[PDB]
């Protein structure tokens, strides 16, 4: 989950 | 009626309008098309109605949308999805966070500004006769 970095 | 046809052909000339506004803004790039599942599979383990403004000028051309609140909707979504794939305090999800409500924001202004109440009201009432 999550895309940033 | 011919006259009801009329409203709703006026109605996704308006919405259209307003997508392409949004879909050009440099900020909302990553709203523009789909969530790939070969780049993110583990999107849709989260994400249970992935929508973005491809989808949504999809929709229009499909006469999906009778309203503005139904459009909407779908612009929430947009953005609730952000908000929900990407919670985390990294810079990263912060600034999708921040575009999405941008996104939200500006949609719910364009609106405000320019689509005429009586309008909207009048594609209400059809939608609820039919």
């Amino acid at each position: 989950r999550g895309k940033g970095g | 009626s011919m006259q009801e046809e009329d409203t709703f052909r006026e109605l996704r000339i308006f919405l259209r309008n307003v997508t392409h506004r949004l879909a050009i803004d440099k900020r909302f790039r990553v709203f523009t098309k789909p969530v790939d599942p070969d780049e993110v599979p583990d999107y849709v383990t989260v994400i249970k109605q992935p929508m973005d403004l491809s989808s949504v000028i999809s929709k229009i051309d499909l006469h999906k949308y009778l309203t503005v609140k139904d459009y909407l909707r779908d612009i929430d979504l947009i953005c609730s999805n952000a908000l929900e794939y990407n919670p985390d305090r990294d810079p990263g999800d912060r600034l999708i966070r921040h575009r999405a409500c941008a996104l939200r924001d500006t949609a719910y202004a364009i609106i405000k500004e320019e689509l005429d109440e009586d309008f909207e009201q009048l594609c209400e009432e059809i939608q609820e006769s039919r």
